[PDB]
């Protein structure tokens, strides 16, 4: 991929006590035109791991196709083994690194959240094969905008409950609505626990415009 | 970078500096730029660090197999020719290599020059490097075929000193090897700051 | 070039202009921009002319061979899947603006969008082409859920006529098609 | 049944590789002994003509400057295995700056001792003895056309194989020395060859830890004969 | 006997004889015994001397940090399947960054040995693999066969005269799930001594023991560390 | 259009002792004008006597580390022993040259013990030329660290100063002081300092905090 | 005879004995039956314990091809494993090229043509396997298929593969399967396995029951017969 046609935008993610919560919006902008304003950008992998992505969307449907097959292919064995969320983060790294070495990359930036064996997991994957783990992640402009709000709380308080974490994302999703030209006031929140993967519906934000009456 | 090599009545003299830079930044001062191929062959490192290091090691891999099959050491003209053909296949792809091949042969002393462009030539005196042209003046004024052994040691040690003085990309120590009929022998390795007090008086 | 597709309760409604241009000269004054694939599935094409003609003949070859094996009418989602495979694979080589619509026995009317990238999405209504940006704010202020067939024929006719009036690469004559369970009703309109 | 390597017997077996072991049996004899001071090695030449130049008949070749070799059976199969074994140690030095150990030499050699029908030809007709001094001291090994690689303390192959091995187990013990084991070897040789033993029927090869050079004896061999 | 030439030719009774003959090549090798507890899977093999002073040929060989295999049959197909075995293990380390499940590794071997049992131009692999391992669900003992029918088992013994070891294991398989590391090993090497003629004894120089544990990497012992295992035994009941 | 490289920062230091080796690095992972994480050490324990550091483009650092750990196992099942420190340095030069016309953008330093129990440091370049040194500093802050270690370790440009060899305890405070001075003037350096010490008794690790700006 | 070495040659009356020989190698395998109700397909395999060291669920003959398709193989077990991997791989390409689940009528056609290709050339032999294919859908109902070693594939309501192929479908056909629910079928499969040859010439066996239909919501999985154990509680009542 040399020219991303239909692109998404920033994706957030943060650990908490016993799970990982991830949010992203529902917009398929084409340049500046917000052409596809009802799409899903979060894929529920089997029961513990969970994927959201940014960048080109046609490339995202390709990885949605390939990862969908690999999960089915292990469940048909029935040997009691599944892919850990760290294993998906390992496989996806080698897929991206091999793809840029042919100089024909996949224009994406992906966030992998997972909860297995009582342990949360939150991983980053770049287009160029740069991958790491962190207690809080943000892609796009959210690495410039929402990322300082995430790190200030986690340094002042290292662990978070579920209601604290979910409330904190809605604040950061509000701020991205004010100052990102590719944002949209309709997003969805996905959350892994030990109970499984759950995806909330098309939520919305609440804006303030009292400074408009000022000069 | 400055190397030189010349042959005379009593074998071949090889000398080089030890400074390797990266742009305007000096990486090290202790770079061995004379690659010891065999107990009977010596090669230099002039232009490109890993390029001269790889292909001469691949040549040393090749000459040993020739010795095991034919029960005889390879000639100096042969080892120069094998290195010239390996580099020529990658012509234009951006290799830097300007080394020299030294060694005693059944025909006597041997001195060949090898480029990354494919300039396999023989000769009597050579000097390769960024400060190479500073060495051709002081060496050719003092060169004779009938020099003594200790006189030829002082000539090559002086010539590297005058090259590292004017050039900015040359410094460190001054290595010095001597190729004899039986095999090469390391002579000495002197720092320039020690040679500065000796030569100034 | 402006193409149009609206589904309703019975089936779908398609529509397009003609005016195949080349630079600033109209090469073809009247043009079938909409193309049959199977008896119930059409597509309307945009972008390069020689590319989209070559793709639509390959999909008709593959889908037409595929239904004779199954001895079943094909799915509209199956036809939209085949355009996605050729466009995503041969991206950086093609400029295709395919919209696939048609009636299906399992699912009724459906409308799919395959833009130049290679993605695929189902929509209630879909437009495309060069002159699609002009009626683009008219269409969502005028659209209303739960239309009849005759309203959708009136809806797309007024929708295409605004871009055809305005965009220089668009215009000519309006070609419409209504696909339902009964048959295919094609008509040529001006107004 | 046999007539081809792609076929089993009802009992095992081959029936093709078994015939390859039989081709060793008409080779010349060869004895090597592993001893803590170093590995000695001996062979019989079997020269036919006086016009026949003797040093063109090779039985000890030098694989590397610390590993010797000894062969029997078909010479035509042997020259291929000697050619690769020199290259395999040479590539290992090229990419590791070290000497390949004596055990791991034969691993590379046995990897195409067993390739004869395993592609996608016949098995070889040659048995080998490898002696060398690696970092675990002196070593002695033995292989076969079936690729069965093994370590031996004192081995004798070729013709007169069983006649040597029975006599060779009598005199061997763990606390031998190198000069003892050389004259212990050629006593067995003159018992099992047919000619009067002289300086032209046999040749030697010894490798020592501090003496990586000179896997050979050159007419000092005449002095060892009169020390019988 | 005219049907007894190729792998391709079926018999008029439905039994391909070339696969039936490769079963007989497994009985040429020596005996070896594998078993497991809830926490520890131990396979014990028997070396065989070539001559009086040559070294004994090894049987147990390391594959990965959680898998080691035993061997019986041709040494040609031994290292040929081993090099395929080691290659697949480090690919899952390279790609997925996890160790392989032991069960789905063996299914790759059955797919590997299937093709030379059907196409012409290649013999079957005469080999007798016993596999010990640790996936996430504990220890495993697997065996294979040249007919590519891999079996999950809790104790097994294959090789020459290995039936006498199997009869020992059937009357003690209830005892195996509860014992610790120590007597589980010497439950196992009480089984090898019935695969021996009654005049010689299981010494140090002719036996190997490999243990992989739940917290223990696969470790091969030979000739010196066997003496802590050979202590605490009775003589043969003669 | 698509460019296949990016710079991530980092600083690697190694010192060959008389019977030890010390490899240290920061844990900051950055890109452009952003901080990805503050916890990403560049040390990698290859064997019990060899630690490698990898700087530069981070996607090649993850790939090259996994290639080396595969070939350590390929050596061991083929040769029944672990690689030495000098054997790994000879192997790595062939790996780096193998992609001569599409190079790894990685600076490498291998520190560890030799077969005699002494320290050994091998520096590298992105194409695969190497040499054995006593101390090297690689990465972004490499120019800020080489002139100071020439003064203290090499005793260059000093008059009438005896040459006592570097003890272990004196070498620790030299490493802790050079990164404090480097974190003041370099922007790609901070947030921690992971130090690995290779002796004849195993590998010790130690973490010292730095400034967080 | 004397015309029956290759599978590429005809007999003087016009058939191929290498296909004929491989069919009656399946005949020596143990009996595995299949039956479909009005809203699903129920499988059943008589599987016998080798000696004692079998570990209770090893080397099963109930495979799992797709999300909603599985096999009931009988014959050479290793030959069926490689043949099952063809069917696993075939459904993935249909998913990738068409975006929906494979129809069972089309899946049996793709496999049987692949089985057919081993019946032509002299370089390869025919397969020594035969198997079942069951699935369920809301747009298609339940289907049940049957593939011989020659490649002939078409649909049944009930079938049996093994020694007692005739002796099992003698009493399959006395069931009113068109109106029974598949939960009633599970206890009825249990007696048909248990009627034929429990331990007469053999020692012991173990029952395996696979299960697909509307109650599993289109999934294919093993029965919970560790739950309620109702097969053996009801099949062993036929002692009188």
């Amino acid at each position: 991929t040399q020219n991303p046609m239909v692109t998404g935008t920033s994706v957030l993610g943060v650990k908490f006590e016993g799970g990982v919560v991830i949010a992203a919006d529902m917009l398929g902008s084409y340049g500046s035109l917000a052409r596809f304003r009802n799409i899903s950008r979060i894929m529920r992998v089997n029961n513990s791991t969970m994927l959201g992505a940014s960048g080109d969307y046609a490339d995202f449907q390709y990885l949605k196709q390939v990862l969908g097959q690999m999960v089915i292919d292990e469940e048909l064995l029935g040997d009691g083994h599944s892919y850990s969320p760290r294993a998906i983060h390992s496989w996806l790294t080698r897929a991206m690194y091999s793809r840029r070495s042919k100089m024909n990359p996949l224009w994406n930036t992906m966030v992998i959240g997972g909860y297995a064996d009582g342990e949360s997991f939150l991983g980053y994957v770049d287009m160029l094969g740069v991958a790491y783990e962190a207690p809080s992640l943000a892609t796009g402009y959210g690495a410039y905008l929402a990322q300082p709000l995430l790190r200030e709380v986690l340094e002042k308080q290292p662990v978070l409950s579920q209601t604290e974490a979910r409330d904190l994302v809605e604040r950061c999703m509000r701020v991205l609505y004010y100052r990102d030209a590719r944002s949209y006031n309709r997003f969805q929140i996905a959350t892994v626990t030990e109970k499984g993967v759950e995806i909330e519906g098309p939520l919305s934000t609440e804006t303030n415009w009292d400074i408009a009456h000022m000069i | 970078t400055t190397t030189l090599a010349f042959k005379f009545r009593h074998g071949v003299i090889v000398a080089a500096d030890s400074r390797a830079t990266a742009g305007a930044y000096i990486a090290s001062q202790t770079v061995k730029k004379v690659i010891e191929i065999n107990p009977y062959l010596l090669g230099t490192m002039a232009g490109g660090a890993a390029d001269c290091s790889f292909w001469e090691r691949l040549l040393a891999r090749q000459c040993r197999i020739y010795e095991l099959r034919n029960k005889e050491r390879i000639s100096v003209a042969a080892a120069s020719k094998l290195l010239a053909n390996m580099v020529y296949q990658y012509k234009g792809m951006g290799l830097s290599m300007g080394t020299m091949i030294c060694g005693w042969d059944k025909r006597g002393p041997g001195l060949y020059y090898v480029d990354s462009e494919g300039n396999r030539i023989s000769g009597a005196t050579f000097s390769v490097g960024s400060g190479s042209v500073y060495a051709y003046g002081v060496m050719d004024r003092g060169y004779s075929y009938d020099l003594e052994v200790e006189q030829a040691y002082d000539l090559a040690r002086r010539a590297i000193y005058q090259a590292t003085y004017r050039d900015a990309y040359s410094g460190g120590a001054v290595n010095l090897y001597h190729v004899r009929e039986d095999g090469w022998i390391r002579v000495s390795s002197d720092n320039v700051a020690d040679l500065h007090e000796k030569y100034s008086g | 070039t402006t193409i149009m597709a609206v589904q309703f309760d019975g089936g779908v409604v398609l529509g397009a202009d003609s005016r195949t241009t080349t630079g600033s000269y109209i090469a073809n004054r009247v043009t079938d921009k909409l193309t049959p694939i199977h008896d119930r599935i059409f597509c309307c094409r945009s972008g390069s002319a020689a590319d989209t003609q070559a793709v639509a003949d390959a999909v008709t070859y593959q889908l037409g061979f595929h239904s004779i094996e199954l001895n079943e009418p094909p799915l509209v989602h199956t036809a939209a899947s085949l355009f996605k495979e050729m466009c995503y694979r041969y991206r950086e080589d093609l400029m295709a603006g395919i919209i696939i619509a048609g009636w299906d026995p399992q699912e009724g009317g459906q409308v799919y969008s395959v833009p130049m990238g290679g993605m695929m999405v189902r929509q209630s209504f879909a437009i495309g082409g060069s002159g699609s940006s002009y009626i683009y704010g008219y269409v969502d202020a005028t659209y209303r859920e739960g239309m009849t067939k005759e309203e959708c024929l009136q809806f797309t006719a007024n929708a295409l006529a605004l871009a055809m009036e305005r965009d220089g690469s668009s215009g000519g004559v309006i070609r419409l098609a209504a696909i339902a369970e009964s048959g295919v009703e094609r008509q040529v309109l001006l107004g | 049944y046999d007539r081809g390597v792609n076929t089993f017997s009802p009992e095992g077996r081959l029936f093709q590789v078994e015939y390859a072991i039989e081709a060793i049996k008409l080779g010349s004899t060869a004895i090597g002994i592993q001893t803590s001071e170093g590995v000695c090695l001996a062979v019989e030449k079997r020269i036919t003509s006086p016009l026949m130049e003797p040093s063109s008949i090779e039985k000890i070749v030098e694989i590397d400057a610390h590993i010797g070799c000894a062969m029997s059976g078909l010479i035509a199969d042997a020259k291929t295995l000697i050619d690769k074994a020199r290259v395999e140690t040479q590539n290992h030095w090229f990419t590791y700056n070290e000497t390949m150990t004596v055990e791991s030499v034969t691993q590379a050699v046995s990897n195409l001792a067993l390739q004869f029908g395993e592609e996608d030809s016949r098995p070889f007709g040659v048995a080998l003895l490898f002696g060398g001094v690696d970092e675990k001291g002196p070593q002695l090994f033995h292989m076969d056309p079936s690729g069965t690689f093994v370590q031996c303390d004192a081995r004798a192959i070729g013709s007169a194989s069983e006649g040597a091995q029975s006599s060779l187990q009598e005199v061997y013990h763990k606390s031998m020395t190198l000069k003892e084991a050389i004259k212990s070897s050629l006593i067995i040789l003159k018992q099992v060859m047919e000619e009067k033993l002289n300086a032209t029927n046999i040749e030697l090869a010894t490798v020592q830890p501090g003496q990586n050079f000179h896997m050979f004896t050159k007419e000092e061999l005449e002095e060892v004969i009169k020390d019988i | 006997n005219q049907y007894d030439n190729d792998v391709t030719v079926w018999s008029p009774q439905g039994r391909i004889h070339q696969i039936e003959y490769a079963m007989e090549a497994v009985k040429q090798g020596s005996a070896t015994v594998g078993l497991k507890s809830k926490t520890h899977a131990v396979l014990v093999a028997l070396k065989r001397a070539q001559s009086e002073l040559a070294a004994h040929q090894k049987k147990i060989l390391h594959v990965d940090n959680h898998i080691g295999i035993s061997i019986a049959g041709l040494t040609a197909d031994a290292r040929l399947l081993c090099n395929f075995m080691r290659q697949e293990c480090l690919d899952s380390r390279f790609v997925f960054d996890r160790p392989l499940p032991v069960s789905r590794l063996v299914s790759l071997i059955g797919s590997k040995t299937q093709i030379p049992t059907q196409r012409y131009g290649r013999r079957p692999y005469g080999v007798g693999l016993l596999i010990a391992g640790y996936d996430d669900m504990g220890p495993h003992i697997f065996q294979t066969c040249p007919s590519a029918n891999y079996f999950d088992c809790r104790a097994m013994s294959i090789g020459a005269r290995s039936q006498s070891a199997r009869t020992y294991l059937e009357r003690h398989m209830s005892e195996f799930m509860e014992c610790n590391l120590n007597e589980l090993v010497k439950h196992g090497l009480r089984a090898l001594r019935e695969t021996l003629p009654a005049e010689q004894d299981l010494t140090t120089k002719n036996v190997s023991i490999g243990i992989v544990g739940k917290d223990l990497e696969f470790t091969i012992y030979d000739d010196d560390d066997v003496s802590p295992f050979l202590e605490g035994l009775e003589e043969r009941p003669q | 259009r698509f460019s296949p490289y990016v710079f991530n920062g980092g600083t690697i230091l190694a010192i060959a002792g008389e019977d030890f080796a010390i490899v240290a690095s920061d844990t900051r992972l950055s890109e452009g004008f952003s901080i990805h994480t503050r916890d990403s050490p560049k040390c990698y324990k290859l064997t019990d006597k060899t630690v490698i550091g990898c700087s530069g483009f981070h996607g090649d650092c993850l790939t090259l580390t996994k290639i080396i750990e595969a070939r350590l196992k390929m050596y061991k099942h083929s040769n029944n022993k672990a690689m030495t420190t000098g054997a790994i340095a000879a192997m790595l030069s062939t790996i780096l040259y193998s992609r001569r016309f599409f190079p790894y953008y990685v600076y490498n330093i291998i520190g560890g013990l030799d077969e005699e129990g002494k320290g050994a440091v091998y520096s590298f370049d992105p194409v695969g030329s190497y040499q054995r040194d006593s101390f090297k500093a690689g990465g972004s802050a490499s120019a800020m660290l080489q002139p100071l270690l020439d003064n203290q370790v090499g005793f260059k440009n000093m008059q009438n100063v005896e040459h006592v060899p570097l003890s272990l305890d004196r070498a620790m405070r030299l490493v802790k002081d050079v990164f404090i001075s480097a974190a003041e003037r370099d922007v790609y350096t901070g947030d921690a300092l992971r130090i690995c010490i290779v002796t004849k008794e195993g590998i010790r690790e130690e973490t010292v905090s730095l400034r967080k700006d | 005879t004397g015309y029956d070495l290759s599978a590429s040659t005809f007999s003087p009356d016009g058939r191929v004995f290498q296909v004929e020989y491989a069919m009656k190698a399946v005949e020596n395998s143990s009996t595995a039956i299949g039956i479909r109700c009005k809203d699903g397909v129920v499988f059943g395999v008589e599987k016998l314990v080798l000696s004692k060291l079998y570990e209770e669920g090893s080397n099963k003959r109930l495979f799992n091809v797709d999300r909603h398709v599985g096999m009931a193989v009988a014959g050479l077990l290793a030959d069926a494993r490689s043949l099952a991997d063809i069917a696993r791989e075939e459904a993935s390409n249909f998913r990738s090229n068409f975006g929906y689940n494979i129809p069972l009528k089309h899946l049996a056609d793709r496999v049987a043509m692949y089985v057919h290709a081993y019946t032509l050339y002299s370089a390869v032999r025919p397969f020594g396997c035969s198997f079942m294919l069951g699935s369920y859908s809301v747009n298609d109902g339940a289907q049940l298929y049957m593939i011989d070693p020659s490649g002939v594939s078409y649909g049944y309501w009930g079938c049996a593969i093994g020694k007692a192929r005739q002796a099992a479908k003698t009493e399959i056909e006395k069931l009113q399967m068109k109106e029974m629910t598949c939960r009633d079928i599970v206890k009825e499969v249990a007696k048909i396995i248990y009627i034929v040859h429990d331990e007469v010439k053999d020692k012991a066996f173990e029952l395996e029951l696979s299960w697909v239909g509307e109650l599993t919501n289109g999934r294919h999985e093993i029965v919970p017969k560790d739950i309620r154990e109702e097969a053996e509680k009801y099949a062993k009542e036929s002692l009188k």
